[PDB]
C-alpha cells in the first residue's frame, strides 16, 4: 500500500529540504497513531519552519512518503502579443504551487470519483514515461475535456489538479505552469487573424514546454469557443472562422503530443456544437454533474463547522455526519435532530448549481438573521427559508 | 554513569601520568574510546591497583556521600602538585560532554583524594576489605595547595549529573 | 559598520562551488542580527573546601 | 599580528565545530587539540580567514561572529565573538573560556553547518 503526507513550509522559513523531512518523519513516528491533518507542534524549529502537516487519502503503518511544496507568493502574469502588446493575446499564467489555490483540492465534493481518476491518469502517463514505450505505438494526445452544468465548478477541478499535481510531484519537475487561455481575446475577426494568432500562443506554450524541467499545464475555457462545429453548420456565410481557426488548433495541439511534460485540460459547456474532430483527441471527457443529496450535505457541513470554526455559530454543537444518522439508524434524540433537520433542506435543497450552495449561507445570514453571533437551529431554520428564497427568485426572473 | 564514570577515571588517570611527564612517555600506549584516541596502559601492577581503585570507588559514586572525588598528581614523598576535584552533584547526552572532558585534561605517586564531609574511617575499612592495601586519613602535607588558581576548567550541569572538574592547582 | 556573510553596507560572500541553497540572500540576512543573549552567570563551585575536614589518601605507589 | 590572530580564529572556529570521530588529534600551535583531518575544510577555513585578511589589514572591524548555526540556518543559538580588536596558557585560556561557554551552556546537532561573520580577547553567546 501506500499514504500521502504533505506538509506546508512557510517562505520566511529557509531550512534544508531534509532537515523538514527528517523531522516530519520523527513527528510522524513519534505519533503514529484517520485523514486528520496536523497543526500543532513541540518543537522551536519546526514550528517557525513549518505551518500544517496533513494525511492525504489511525493508522500506526510507516509506508509514508513526503511531499513538501512552496504556495508561490505572487499572482498571475499576463502575456501580450509580440508587436501588438496593447490587448491582442492576454494570457494569465500561474507559477504553482500558487497562494490563491490551496484548500481548493479539499473543498470541492464530487460523488463519480474525478478526483482520483484524473490524478492517476498523470501517474500511468509518468509511469508509462519512465519505462520508455514506443511513443509511435502505444501513444496519448495529452488532452482532457471536462463538460457539465453551468456553476458546477467543472473549471474549479482543474486548477486543483495542477496545484495537487505541482505538490504530488515535487522533486520530479523543479516546479509547474498553468497558462489560462482566455478563448475569447483570440476572435479578432476580419479575414482570418484570429486563425493566425491562436499561433502565436502556441509559440508561446512551446516556449513554456522546451524547459524541460518544468510541468506545464494549459487550461482552456470554453472550449467550444475555439473548435465550432463545422460540419454539421450548413452556413457557408462562416467564411474563414469555422474552418481556419479549429483547423489552427488541431495542428498546434497535435505537434505538442510528442512532448511529456505537458498536459491539456478544457472546459465545456456545449456539448453539441464542437468539433467532431476533437472530441476524438481528449483521453478523457469527464462529466461534472450538478451535486447530489449526500454532496449536499457534505457541502453544507463544510460551510456550517467552517462557520463554527470561526465563531460564527458560537455555541458549538458536534454536526452528526450522515455516516453516524445511518448507524443510529435515523433516531430522533436532543443531539440527533440538527442532523436530520439539515438533511431535510438537503432533500429540499436538490438541483441546485454548486456555487448558489456555497452562496447561500451568505444570504441565510445576510436577510433572516443579522445577529453578530447566531445559535444553530436559528441559522438551519434561515438556510431553510433563503433556498425557498432562491427558488422564488430564480422563478421571479422567468 | 558508574561504568561511564570509572572508565573516564581510568583514562584519565593515564592521561596525568603521560601529560606531564612524572612518568616516560613509553610505558602508555594508545586505543579508541568515546569516539576518541584514548591513552591508557596494560603494565601489570598499576592495572590491578586501578581496578582495586575503581571497584572500591564506586559505592561512593552511588550512594553520593561525597562532596567532591579528586584525583591528585603526588610525588615520591606523597607531595601533591596537582588535585583534580570532582565536584559532583549526582542525582544519551552524558558521554559527549566527557569527550569534553577528555579534550580538557589533554588542555587541563598518585592518590584518590575523597573529599567526604564524613571521616574517612568506613572509607579507609572499606578499602582494606577490597584491597590488601591499607588507607589512611590524609595528613597536613598531602592537601595544601598553596596559591591556588581556582579556574573552572568544565562544568556540566546535565539533568542526569551536575558535574564540575576542575584542577586545584598553584600558580604554575 | 560592514558585515559579511561567508556562506550596513553589507558584503556577502558566495563561493559559487556551493550554491545549492536556492534562496541565498534571505539566508544571508538572517545571519547578521543580533537576538537576545543570556547572561553570562558568575559560576560557583557548590560544595567548597572546608578546612576542617581532612580527605582520604591510600598508601600505595605506582610502579 | 593580524595574521597569527586570524590563525587563531581558525583554532576558534574549527575546533569550536568539534567543542565525532571524523576529528582527530594533531599539533597545531604547539597544544594537541582533537579536531578534523579534512583538508577541504583546512583550506576552506584557511580562505575564510586570509579573506578576513585584508579585512583586517584595514584595521577597521568589531567582531569576528562565528555563528555556530542550527540544521535550520535559523539561528537557535549563535557564537559572537567580540574581540575589541583595535606563553602557552592564555592562547589556551580562550580555548578554556570557550569549553566553559559550551559547558554551563550546550552545543548544536552534530554537523553545526556554521557560517562565518564579521562586523568590521573577549566573546559571549547569544543562545
Ligand atoms: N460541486 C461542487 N462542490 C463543491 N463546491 C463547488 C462545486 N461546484 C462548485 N463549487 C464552488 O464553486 C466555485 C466556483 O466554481 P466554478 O468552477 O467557477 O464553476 P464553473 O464550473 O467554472 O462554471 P463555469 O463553467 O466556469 S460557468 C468554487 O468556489 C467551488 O468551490
Amino acid at each position: 500500500p501506500t499514504v500521502h503526507v504533505e506538509v506546508h513550509q512557510r517562505g520566511s522559513s529557509t531550512a534544508k529540504k531534509e532537515d523538514i523531512n527528517l523531522s516530519v518523519r520523527k513527528l510522524l513516528n513519534r505519533h503514529n497513531i484517520g485523514d486528520y491533518t496536523w497543526t500543532e507542534f513541540d518543537e522551536p524549529f519546526l514550528t517557525r519552519n513549518v505551518q500544517s502537516v496533513s494525511i492525504i487519502d489511525d493508522l500506526s503503518a510507516c509506508t509514508v512518503a513526503l511531499h513538501i511544496f512552496q504556495l508561490n507568493e505572487d499572482g498571475p502574469s499576463s502575456e501580450n502579443l509580440e508587436e501588438e502588446t496593447e490587448n491582442i493575446i492576454a494570457a494569465n499564467h500561474w507559477v504553482l504551487p500558487a497562494a490563491e489555490f490551496h484548500g481548493l483540492w479539499d473543498s470541492l465534493v464530487y460523488d463519480v470519483e474525478v478526483k482520483s481518476h484524473l490524478l492517476d491518469y498523470v501517474m500511468t502517463t509518468l509511469l508509462f514515461s519512465d519505462k520508455n514505450v514506443n511513443s509511435n505505438l502505444i501513444t496519448w494526445n495529452r488532452v482532457v475535456l471536462l463538460h457539465g452544468p453551468p456553476g458546477t465548478g467543472k473549471t474549479s477541478l482543474c486548477k486543483a489538479l495542477a496545484q495537487k499535481l505541482t505538490i504530488r510531484l515535487s522533486s520530479r519537475y523543479r516546479y509547474g505552469q498553468l497558462i489560462e487561455i482566455n478563448s475569447h481575446s483570440l476572435f479578432s475577426k476580419w479575414f482570418s487573424e484570429s486563425g493566425k494568432l491562436v499561433t502565436k500562443m502556441f509559440q508561446k506554450i512551446q516556449d513554456l514546454i522546451d524547459d524541460k524541467d518544468a510541468l506545464v499545464f494549459v487550461l482552456i475555457d470554453q472550449v467550444e469557443s475555439l473548435t465550432a462545429a463545422r460540419n454539421a453548420c450548413r452556413a457557408g456565410t462562416e467564411p474563414s472562422d469555422a474552418i481556419r481557426v479549429v483547423n489552427a488548433v488541431l495542428t498546434q495541439i497535435d505537434q505538442i503530443k510528442r512532448h511529456s511534460n505537458v498536459v491539456i485540460l478544457t472546459t465545456s459547456n456545449i456539448t453539441e456544437k464542437i468539433d467532431v474532430a476533437f472530441v476524438d483527441r481528449a483521453d478523457i471527457k469527464q462529466y461534472i454533474g450538478p451535486p447530489s443529496a449526500a454532496a449536499i450535505f457534505k457541502i453544507y457541513l463544510s460551510c456550517l463547522e467552517e462557520l463554527m470554526k470561526c465563531q460564527i455559530i458560537y455555541p458549538r454543537q458536534q454536526l452528526l455526519t450522515l455516516r453516524e444518522l445511518e448507524m443510529i439508524g435515523f433516531i430522533e434524540n436532543n443531539v440527533s435532530k440538527l442532523s436530520l433537520l439539515l438533511n431535510d433542506i438537503s432533500r429540499k435543497s436538490e438541483g441546485l448549481s454548486g456555487r448558489v450552495l456555497r452562496k447561500l449561507p451568505f444570504l441565510a445570514h445576510a436577510l433572516y438573521v443579522q445577529a453578530p453571533t447566531v445559535t444553530i437551529e436559528g441559522f438551519l431554520q434561515a438556510l431553510s427559508l433563503a433556498v425557498d428564497k432562491q427558488f422564488e427568485e430564480r422563478k421571479k426572473l422567468a | 554513569v558508574a561504568d561511564v564514570l570509572c572508565e573516564f577515571l581510568e583514562v584519565a588517570v593515564h592521561l596525568i601520568l603521560y601529560v606531564r611527564e612524572v612518568y616516560p612517555v613509553g610505558i602508555f600506549q594508545k586505543r579508541k574510546k568515546y569516539n576518541v584516541p584514548v591513552q591508557m596502559s596494560c603494565h601489570p601492577e598499576l592495572n590491578q591497583y586501578i581496578q582495586d581503585t575503581l571497584h572500591c570507588v564506586k559505592p561512593l559514586l552511588e550512594k553520593n556521600d561525597v562532596e567532591k572525588v579528586v584525583v591528585v598528581i603526588l610525588d615520591k614523598e606523597h607531595r601533591p602538585v596537582e588535585k583534580f576535584v570532582f565536584e559532583i552533584t549526582q542525582p544519551s547526552h552524558v558521554e559527549q560532554l566527557l569527550r569534553a572532558f577528555i579534550l580538557k585534561i589533554s588542555v587541563c605517586t598518585f592518590t584518590v583524594l575523597v573529599h567526604t564531609r564524613e571521616a574517612a574511617t568506613r572509607n579507609m575499612e572499606k578499602i582494606q576489605v577490597i584491597k590488601d592495601f591499607p588507607w589512611i586519613l590524609a595528613d597536613e602535607q598531602d592537601v595544601h595547595m598553596h596559591d591556588p588558581r581556582l579556574i573552572p576548567l568544565k562544568t556540566m550541569t546535565s539533568d542526569i549529573l551536575k558535574m564540575q572538574l576542575y584542577v586545584e592547582e598553584r600558580a604554575h | 559598520s560592514q558585515v559579511h556573510i561567508f556562506w550596513t553596507e553589507v558584503i556577502l560572500h558566495y563561493r559559487p562551488c556551493e550554491s545549492d541553497p536556492t534562496q541565498l540572500p534571505k539566508i544571508a540576512e538572517k545571519a547578521i542580527q543580533d537576538f537576545p543573549t543570556r547572561p553570562l552567570s558568575r559560576f560557583i563551585p557548590w560544595f567548597p573546601y572546608d578546612g576542617s575536614k581532612l580527605p582520604l589518601r591510600p598508601k600505595r605507589s605506582p610502579p
